RNA sequence: GUAUGUAU
RNA sequence: UUUAUACUAACAC
């Protein structure tokens, strides 16, 4: 939240990211059960 | 032209909050196209972008309604509350007041006999409250504080308007906290107040009516606070209080937290209670019904 | 999702434009955003990609690097040659698993036409700003000559 | 302790200053007043705070003060001060050594306030820590911290931050610390107010504002507002688009940064108005314009001098005027600087020894030093700089310049000149006084100065650009006696317009309905009533009523003051509530001699429905109705009318007292039977005494009642 | 609806 | 009378 808060501009990454983090805010163990499957499958992540 | 026609254009601009000569400078610059940003140009032009008032008009049919009709009409169409003949409200109500009344709150709730007041006309800022209406919410204030009493609890109350552009009602709410952890309180929100927004403000975070009510009792808030530009503000007993207005309410809290994450704390509840989320909906009994019974002893 | 609708055009954009621009190609998409649209295409879409096969004999030497790197796997991928390490990734869970054992409709065709008029001209402002002045000035003749022939 | 950090402290503080100091103006300010900079945010400041050392230049401290008795000057560096420099910020900060010593010593006082509070077994108190509050360096109020439960779970979190400036490219000085696990580390709270005291007061600073330009009553309870600023507007736009609250800014320090040692510049006269732009501050150049921006500065000098003429012709026997004319203006004379033809000519029947000019306000005056027997008027506009708010000096100039001028055609060598200043709203004449001249003028421009249209647009206009807005003298003892003058006035009492009954629904969810309500306008003359009963059916479908009935009230006031004659139309109308000032200024403004007051009295028209025969005529009437009422029967023919009304006041109050056994004590009251064309009883000079006491008495009852407290001082 | 050109 | 597009936009929030 730190990040964006300060900004009074916002971009299409941030829009995304902050419904995804409103999202969660509403409902934990929903994200939590997301996060957990998350670590254990993934091994390959989106260009940095 | 003249004197005592040009004063009458000067009233009537002075209701018209949303439109000055701020606007006209704002937008002679989009309507302008040629604009360079600099020192040399703007004088160069000078009188071409402060020239306007042609354009603006409509005398009282703008004013007596306000704030655009499409908005406020929008909001009053949904509004959840607002207690008319023609709409009933979605709060299913305890006890009404001629131009006030006491409801239940939303369903993640903060303690068992947790309340609110809330104004029937579309009031936002506690502030713009006409004095006739104020007293009803002050015997409100009183009875609430006595059945508390026989509890040997006590109350602390609040109301949270940071933004009146979203043109929103205000419900001040009524929260059961015990004495020990009422005294308390007074440290907690200093804190959370000084510390939440940046504090460059002109304002000066806390304002006490706790020492204002000693100089006057009846008002304090009402004379010290100003309703017009945003506000928050928290009270013991019947006319104590602390006071904060509130800027950068991006940095505040839209859905209501900053007061909400103090009383997380000091109650101390688990972080999922933390934010308030849910609706009024209707017909909700089991948990209202038990609120009504033991009010009504204490309430006139 | 990624339908099939949404894939021709995206071949058609880069046959187009190049696979270095992708903002362009994603506005033309209207609901992708240039790190999708460029995403998908170097997982599937492209020529370059091995969707078909997987043949045995060259595959027992793809999980045989998972031996020596243990994750890492983007650095598996340009040498296993089929690349799309999603399935570099996948093809290694099938064989782990074995030794064990043992309005929408309207939307899609609005965009689909929208797409055939970006594809088709090239001309930009000053084109259609300058033929509009030729079609002024000989439209202003057969007026202009009309009048000779009239006096 | 170094030198090395302490010369760009200084150097990199005069940048930021330079940033500013450009977006104003480009040939670069000579020196530059340091309030501008360094005042705190809420007297219109940037709020900067600085290192080094800043020389408040002791002229830029003086200011002036206007009563009506005279000119009150002030000079914070002549008294024998501390040498005027603005504080340094490291003089209110702990430093290290000293927060780490009492750090520890505190953490261990916290120790042994909770061990021995355990050992009590009794909870710890707000009443100890208070003692220390803002030291140990994790602060003890990081302990009432909100997120203390949850920030306990929380950990290694002082690496992450220093890690985050990886993470996203925001430049974050507060990285070292966080303020949620060592809280503010710094307090400031006592740099700010000794900051005000080395710019002089709040007084010294707003003097180089527009503060008085306003005119508002005191600083005390103002206020400032917030704005933002769609059309795709692109690069250049936006820019000029974000120093748009930028702009009032130049504003609100216009009086300070516009003058000869700011800007040692080419002083050009600005066009229309008598103003002078020193530099060329186009940001300033547009907001004057925008202000003056009809023909302001013509009408200023005729409105006054026209409101002179309608003084001078009523008072004119005293003054034993022959004739009074006013001549004819040049239409460019009003902003022209060099020469100043006189406006208002006046001659004298008998003689006048008049007196080397004085100054109106100031107490002592000359009366016998000079002999004329004529003189004249000529009224000056003046924008004030700060270098330069002194019309007493300023006039005093254009006397001993316009007097004995060969050039100048006045028709005398005896006259008078009034200077206004409109930047500070001050007024003086340096001319030849008479008695009777020196009171008039006195009170007349004091009147015009409050009165006058012009100034009052003018006034208005200036807070439009400075977004200044803020939270006729009220009534007091002395307007009691006022009020019964031989204007006639009202008493708007706007209370009674919406009620709503209480309705049960089947169901039943609680509802309300509305019961109709009288627009009470009391006179203060006559005694009569003008009440407007308004149907439930107005109010049925529709949306905002409450405020919406405030406005239907202020349009049928405006309506009865129409159908009312223009003989019998009030002079002053007053309203019960501070609110119905907005709504009722919207239609009165076709009337505008009429003075709309606002009041603190709590005036007791609350009791006005419980006369009986109200409630049942009203609950009655099926239709919006005209109705006249008398609350005096025909007292007049025994009982006065000042007498009457403190009776009555005392009445009204006395059926909200008891509630409503003060009434029933009027009901067993048979003998002195009511009237049957009239309301009240009939008492008299005995029973009006014995009346008094007992109401009296009740009601302060209910404000023992109601406010705890019983009987104190008279 | 001008910056900038075309026609009388 | 209904639906779409552009022009009216030198509009308004
Ligand atoms: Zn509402």
């Amino acid at each position: 939240k730190e990040a964006y808060s300060v900004k009074g501009r916002l971009n299409q990454s941030q829009r995304e990211e902050l419904a995804l983090v409103e999202q969660a805010y509403d409902n934990p163990h929903e994200m939590l059960s997301q996060i957990k499957r998350r670590l254990l499958t993934m091994r390959t992540f989106k260009e940095v | 032209p003249t004197i005592d026609e040009m004063v009458q254009e000067e009233k009537l601009l002075n209701k018209q909050r949303k439109y000055g000569q701020n606007y006209e400078y704002a937008k002679q610059i989009a309507k302008d196209k040629t604009y360079s940003n600099n020192l040399d140009y703007l004088d160069e032009n000078a009188g071409k972008l402060s020239n306007r008032m042609k354009r603006g008009d409509v005398s009282l049919a703008q004013i007596s309604s306000g704030g655009d009709l499409k908005k406020i009409n929008h909001v009053l169409d949904t509004c959840p509350l607002c207690l008319n003949y023609e709409t009933q409200p979605l709060a299913p109500v305890i006890s009404l007041s001629h131009r006030a009344y006491v409801s239940l709150p939303t369903q993640p709730e903060l303690a068992k006999y947790h309340c609110l007041i809330v104004p029937t006309g579309h009031r936002i800022n506690t502030l713009s409250c006409d004095e006739d209406e104020w007293d009803e919410i002050r015997n409100f204030m009183k009875c609430i504080a006595l059945m508390f009493d026989s509890m040997n609890l006590g109350v602390i109350f609040y109301e949270n308007a940071p933004s009146p552009q979203r043109y929103m009602h205000t419900a001040i709410e009524c929260i059961p906290v015990s004495k020990r952890i009422l005294s308390l309180a007074p440290a907690y929100f200093r804190e959370a107040l000084s510390t939440s927004d940046e504090e460059w403000s002109q304002h000066r975070k806390i304002i006490d009516t706790l020492e204002g009510s000693k100089k006057y009792g009846k008002w304090a808030f009402r004379k010290m606070m100003v309703k017009e530009l945003g506000y928050f503000h928290v009270w013991f007993s019947i006319d104590g209080g602390y006071g904060h207005v509130v800027e950068d309410e991006k940095a505040w809290g839209r859905h209501d937290q900053v007061p909400r994450q103090v009383f997380a704390s000091m109650l101390n509840l688990p972080p999922e209670v933390i934010r308030r989320k849910g609706s009024w909906t209707g017909k909700k009994d089991p948990r209202e019904d038990m609120f009504r019974s033991r009010f009504e002893k204490f309430d006139w | 999702a990624w339908k099939n609708t949404e894939d021709e055009i995206l071949k058609a954009a880069v046959s187009k434009y190049g696979k270095n621009q992708w903002a362009r190609i994603s506005s033309l998409l209207v609901r992708k955003t240039p790190k999708q649209c460029k995403a998908r295409w170097y997982e599937w879409i492209d020529p370059s990609i091995k969707k078909t096969e997987w043949s045995r004999e060259e595959d027992e030497k793809l999980l045989h690097l998972a031996k020596l790197l243990p994750t890492q796997w983007r650095t598996i991928a340009p040498i296993v040659g089929r690349t799309a390490t999603q399935c570099l990734e996948r093809y290694q869970k099938l064989l782990d698993d074995l030794e064990a054992k043992e309005d929408m409709d309207e939307d899609e065709k609005e965009m689909l036409s929208e797409a055939r008029a970006r594809l088709a001209n090239t001309q930009g402002k000053k084109a259609k700003r300058k033929d509009r002045e030729k079609q002024l000035e000989l439209t202003r003749r057969l007026s202009h000559l009309q009048k000779r022939r009239e006096l | 302790s170094t030198p090395e950090l302490l010369d760009l402290l200084v150097k990199c503080e005069s940048k930021i200053q330079t940033r500013v100091k450009i977006s104003l103006n480009s040939k670069m300010p000579s020196r530059f007043p340091p309030a501008v900079f360094y005042s705190p945010k809420e007297l219109g400041g940037l709020g900067m705070l600085s290192m080094g050392h800043v020389l408040i230049p002791q002229s830029d401290l003086r200011w002036s003060k206007q009563t009506d008795t005279g000119i009150t000057h002030f000079r914070s560096g002549m008294t024998t001060n501390g040498e005027h420099l603005i504080p340094n910020l490291y003089r209110y900060i702990q430093p290290w050594e000293s927060e780490f010593i009492d750090s520890q010593r505190v953490w261990a006082e916290y120790a042994m306030k909770r061990q021995e509070a355990l050992q009590q077994n009794r909870r710890l108190t707000l009443e100890d820590l208070e003692d220390s509050w803002d030291r140990g360096i994790p602060r003890i109020n990081t302990l009432f911290q909100k997120d203390r439960h949850t920030l306990a779970y929380d950990k290694g979190w002082r690496v992450r931050t220093e890690f985050k400036q990886y993470q996203l490219l925001k430049n974050n000085p507060f990285w070292w610390t966080s303020q949620r696990h060592d809280g503010k580390l710094w307090q400031l709270n006592n740099y700010r107010v000794d900051v005000i005291q080395a710019l002089g007061g709040v007084e010294g600073i707003l003097e180089h504002t527009m503060f008085k330009a306003t005119g508002f009553p005191s600083w005390e309870g103002l206020f400032w507002e917030k704005a933002s600023g769609f059309k795709k507007l692109t690069n250049a736009q936006r820019s000029g688009l974000n120093q748009i609250p930028n702009r009032r800014f130049t504003l609100w320090w216009s009086p300070t940064i516009n003058r000869a040692n700011v800007y040692v510049g080419f002083q050009v006269q600005l066009d229309l108005t008598g103003i002078m732009m020193h530099g060329k501050i186009p940001t300033l150049k547009i907001s004057l314009i925008q202000i003056f921006r009809s023909h302001l500065w013509q009408k200023i000098h005729e409105s006054v001098v026209w409101d002179l003429c309608q003084v001078l012709d009523q008072e004119l026997e005293s003054l034993q005027i022959e004739t009074v004319q006013k001549e004819t203006i040049h239409p460019r004379k009003s902003y022209k600087m060099n020469s100043s033809c006189a406006d208002i000519l006046l001659l004298a029947a008998y003689k006048w020894n008049v007196s080397r000019p004085s100054l109106l306000n100031d107490n002592r005056d000359v009366l016998d030093n000079t002999t004329t027997n004529k003189y004249w008027i000529d009224v000056q506009l003046r924008f004030g700089d700060y270098d330069s708010h002194d019309i007493e000096r300023y006039t005093r100039a254009k006397f001993l310049d316009y007097s004995t001028d060969a050039q100048s055609m006045y028709p005398s060598p005896t006259g008078v000149l009034i200077g206004i200043d409109l930047c500070y709203n001050m007024h003086s004449a340096y001319g030849n006084w008479i008695p009777g001249m020196k009171p008039l003028i006195q009170q007349s421009m004091n009147k015009i100065m409050k009165a006058n249209p012009a100034l009052y647009v003018l006034r208005e206009r200036i807070r439009k650009g400075l977004q200044l807005y803020a939270s006729e003298q009220y009534l007091s003892s002395s307007n009691y006696a006022e009020l019964f003058s031989n204007q006639i006035q009202l008493f708007v009492d706007d209370t009674n317009v919406y009620r709503v009954t209480i309705h049960k629904t089947f169901e039943g969810n609680l509802t309300t309905k509305p019961i109709n309500g009288a627009i009470f306008i009391f006179n203060p003359r006559t005694g009569q009533l003008f009440l407007k009963v308004i149907h439930t059916s107005v109010w049925a479908g529709q949306k905002r009523l409450g405020q919406l009935a405030k406005w239907k009230t202020a349009e049928e006031v405006a309506a009865l003051i129409r159908s009312l004659p223009v003989e019998e139309q009030p002079r002053q109308i007053i309203v019960t509530r501070k609110g119905m000032l907005d709504p009722l200024e919207v239609h009165l403004l076709d009337f505008p001699n009429i003075t709309i007051k606002g009041s603190e009295l709590q005036l007791p028209f609350q009791a006005i429905i419980k006369l009986d025969k109200i409630n049942d005529l009203i609950l009655r009437a099926t239709e919006p109705q005209m109705v006249l009422f008398n609350l005096y029967d025909d007292w007049l023919q025994s009982v006065s009318s000042y007498t009457a009304f403190s009776r009555l006041i005392l009445i009204l109050r006395a059926l909200n007292v008891n509630t409503e056994k003060t009434k029933l004590i009027l009901r067993p009251d048979k003998s002195i039977i009511t009237k049957e064309n009239h309301v009240w009883p009939n008492l008299d000079d005995q029973q009006w005494l014995d009346v008094e006491p007992k109401l009296r008495d009740l009601i302060l009852a209910d404000y023992a009642k109601k406010n705890n407290i019983n009987v104190a001082s008279l």
